[PDB]
C-alpha cells in the first residue's frame, strides 16, 4: 500500500 | 544555495513530491511521520517509539494538539514545539532544544524518536535534518538526501535557506565532514 497524501510548496 | 537545494528536493526543475505513507524511519531510530501516527498509539507501539517531539504544536488547521499528558501513560516521552509552516519562521531557534532530545532520545537503548508535524514534510524533517548536521558531522547537501531518499519531503524556502547559515556556520568552525 501507499498513498499520495501532501502538502509542501515552499514559495 | 537554496536553489542548490530545490533541485536536490525536485525531479528536475520544479516538481517535488508527496509522501507516498506517514511514517519513514529516515534514519535508524529516527522516524518522521504525520498527525495521525503522531495521534495512533497502538501504532506508535509496535513502532516501538518511545519519543515524540511534535513540531508542530498547536489548533490551528495546521498544528497538532497534543500535548504531553495526551502521551502520558503509555509512557512515552514528550516534547512540543509550536512551529509554523512559513517562510517566515525562524524554526533554527528551536535546533538544539531539539537536537538535545533526539540525543537523549537515541541514548537508552531501544530508543526511538518520533520527530512529527503536520504533514510530516516541512516543520519536521527540518529539525531532524539540523540534527545530522550538528549532531552527525554531515554537510547540508548530505542529510537532505539520506532523509529525502527515505520520505518525499519538501521544506519551504524560508527553513532552506535557514538550514544553509547552519551549514557554513559549522562549516567555517570546521565542525563540517567533509
Amino acid at each position: 500500500d501507499d498513498e499520495a497524501t501532501g502538502y509542501v510548496a515552499t514559495r | 544555495s537554496v536553489q542548490d537545494l530545490n533541485d536536490l528536493l525536485s525531479d528536475g526543475s520544479g516538481c517535488y513530491s508527496l509522501p507516498s505513507q506517514p511514517c519513514n524511519e529516515v534514519t535508524p531510530r529516527i522516524y518522521v511521520g504525520n498527525a495521525s501516527v503522531a495521534q495512533d498509539i497502538p501504532k506508535l507501539q509496535k513502532l516501538g517509539i518511545t519519543h515524540v517531539l511534535n513540531a508542530a504544536e498547536g489548533r490551528s488547521f495546521m498544528h497538532v494538539n497534543t500535548n504531553a499528558n495526551f502521551y502520558k501513560d503509555s509512557g512515552i516521552t514528550y516534547l512540543g514545539i509550536k512551529a509554523n509552516d512559513t517562510q517566515e519562521f525562524n524554526l533554527s531557534a528551536y535546533f538544539e532544544r531539539a537536537a538535545d532530545f533526539i540525543d537523549q532520545a537515541l541514548a537508552q537503548k531501544n530508543g526511538r524518536v518520533l520527530v512529527h508535524s503536520r504533514e510530516g514534510y516541512s516543520r519536521s524533517p527540518t529539525l531532524v535534518i539540523a540534527y545530522l548536521m550538528m549532531r552527525q558531522k554531515m554537510d547540508v547537501k548530505s542529510a537532505l538526501s539520506i532523509v529525502r531518499q527515505n520520505r518525499e519531503i519538501g521544506p519551504n524556502d524560508g527553513f532552506l535557506a535557514q538550514l544553509c547559515q547552519l551549514n557554513d556556520r559549522l562549516a567555517k568552525e570546521g565542525k563540517l565532514k567533509p
